[PDB]
DNA sequence: TTGTGGGAGCTGTCACGGATGCA
DNA sequence: TGCATCCGTGAGTCGAGGGT
RNA sequence: CCCUCGA
């Protein structure tokens, strides 16, 4: 019902996603277990008019 | 009968499609097998 | 933030942001970015670029996005690898592999039902969260956080532990095996014989 | 008033989550359990909590919704069949598990022997006429329908039935090996 | 589904390499 | 940012028969 | 898999 990473490249270490989207491994935890938010996207166009 | 004779074995990231093109259905219910009967339950892990 | 501003950005909690990342991920620039950083650069910038650049060159290679690191669907193993035997007693054996799996099956459908009922939005990131760890366990168990516990607070083999260990596929079952035509017994010296 | 429901339910019945599940814990000694248990009540909670008369203390009643749903689970798990989890299957478990079953853990030798000819049955087979050999196979060894063992040898019903009776008796007579194996 | 309400264990291991994270 | 810490890796072979 | 034992 909801997506799941897989821990092989969460966990693993060294991070692969980490290395990947250039995040720490404490951040990623942080966002996969919900316990902080992290921005997807962004309107630059709207923020700026 | 496999010959074999594999030239190569490779591996990869399987993706959300290939996983889908393996299965044979979904693995909706968590139940085993009837308590009474011994048989896999419908939709279950033995189905 | 998202009381006001909201219809500037979005964010959110989880794999499905993680998910959302990959997609917005560029991997051509981010290469680039890589590479300059390794050529003129020095010291441990450029090392631990280097380290990240592994990653990326790698999923830069004949398609093999780096989607496949998040997952939608879970493959569940044939039945025959993960047997049920009746034992004296009434009793069954069941393989760990099930019970991972049936923890999995469970959450995602008390998931659904929370989906469903529209349940507040902490108790289903806990479901959601619930989710993650029952998959990691079925995948790799113990790897983080406590394991998933049997009887006798033993660790539940994952499908990770299957394969590694002198108990694993590789060392029990492919570079050495029981064999046919083959027998057992003590040894007596029996002097008379011929080398 | 919907919204203001779950508001409320947010208000009121999440702070008391961490003592619920102390209470999960405790009972269930398993802290995936637990956390299953405590979903489940969030469930059966969130559900009926227009049911639940505001203003009194909720932490008792969401204690006793915790408590029917492990006595659930419990009268639940005593109706399912009894699993113990093990990280190997045991040979000594998988032969003893063959002694009951409808086929048993079968060797090379027995499988390599069944695709080899039963000389016995075989001769006895080939002593046959023709049409008795296949009315006798088509009908009992292929279990075929009547009509369709007609239907393959393009004779009516009758005169398959007719071969078929006098090939098992002629066959009865040709194996005196039957003492053997009855 | 209503006065109350946090587990049973556990460390009595050692050597090594490298990411992780922290000031 | 330069390390210190924490974590994750590995730790012989084959047998017997009794157990969850 | 664990327990006790064997070389």
């Amino acid at each position: 019902a909801a997506p799941v990473t897989h821990i092989w490249y969460f966990k693993g270490v060294p991070s692969r996603l980490g290395y990947l989207l250039d995040l720490a491994p404490k951040d990623l935890e942080k966002i996969i277990y919900f316990a902080a938010y992290v921005i997807t996207s962004v309107d630059e166009e709207m923020r700026h008019n | 009968l496999d010959v074999n004779f594999f030239d190569e074995l490779r591996i990869g990231l399987a993706t959300a499609e290939d996983i889908r093109q393996w299965s044979y259905g979904e693995v909706k219910k968590p139940e085993t097998i009837n308590y009474r009967t011994l048989k896999p339950e419908k939709d279950g892990l033995f189905c | 933030l998202v009381d006001r501003y909201g219809e500037y950005f979005t964010g959110a909690m989880g794999a499905e942001s993680i998910q959302k990342l990959i997609e917005n991920f560029d991997i051509d620039a981010e290469a680039e970015s890589l590479r300059d950083v390794i050529r003129n650069g020095k010291g441990q910038k450029k090392l631990r670029a280097l380290k990240r650049l592994k990653v990326v060159a790698a999923f830069q290679q004949s398609g093999n996005s780096p989607m496949g690191m998040v997952l939608d669907a879970v493959p569940v193993i044939p039945p025959e690898l993960r047997p049920m035997v009746q034992l004296d007693g009434g009793r069954f054996a069941t393989s760990d592999l099930n019970d991972l799996y049936r923890r999995v099956i469970n959450r995602n459908n008390r998931l659904k039902r929370l989906i469903d009922l529209g349940a507040p939005e902490i108790i289903v990131n806990n479901e959601k969260r619930m989710l993650q760890e029952s998959v990691d366990a079925l995948f790799d168990n113990g790897r983080r956080g406590r394991p998933v516990t049997g009887p006798g607070n033993r660790p539940l083999k994952s499908l990770s532990d299957l394969l590694k260990g002198k108990q694993g596929r590789f060392r029990q079952n492919l570079l050495g095996k029981r064999v046919d035509y083959s027998g057992r017994s003590v040894i007596v010296v029996g002097p008379q014989l011929k080398l | 008033t919907d919204e203001e429901l779950t508001a409320r339910f947010e208000r009121d019945a999440i702070p008391l989550l961490d003592q619920l599940y102390g209470g999960a814990l405790r009972m269930t000694r398993n802290p995936a359990d637990a956390e299953d248990l405590l979903q489940e009540t969030m469930v059966k909670a969130y559900a009926g909590f227009r049911s639940f008369r505001h203003g009194t203390n909720l932490k008792a009643w969401l204690y006793r919704i915790l408590t029917n749903t492990y006595i659930n689970s419990y009268r639940k798990k005593q109706r399912q069949p009894a699993e113990y989890p093990t990280e190997q299957i045991t040979d000594w478990q998988l032969a003893s598990n063959a002694e009951h079953s409808s086929t048993g853990l079968r060797s090379a030798e027995v499988e390599a022997l069944e695709a080899l000819p039963d000389t016995e049955i075989k001769e006895a087979l080939q002593a046959l006429p023709e049409e008795f050999r296949m009315a006798v196979y088509y009908a009992d060894v292929e279990g075929f329908p009547y009509k369709e063992i007609a239907e393959i040898m393009d004779t009516p019903i009758g005169t398959v039935m007719s071969r078929l009776h006098r090939g098992r008796r002629q066959l009865r007579g040709l194996l005196a090996d039957v003492a053997r194996d009855r």
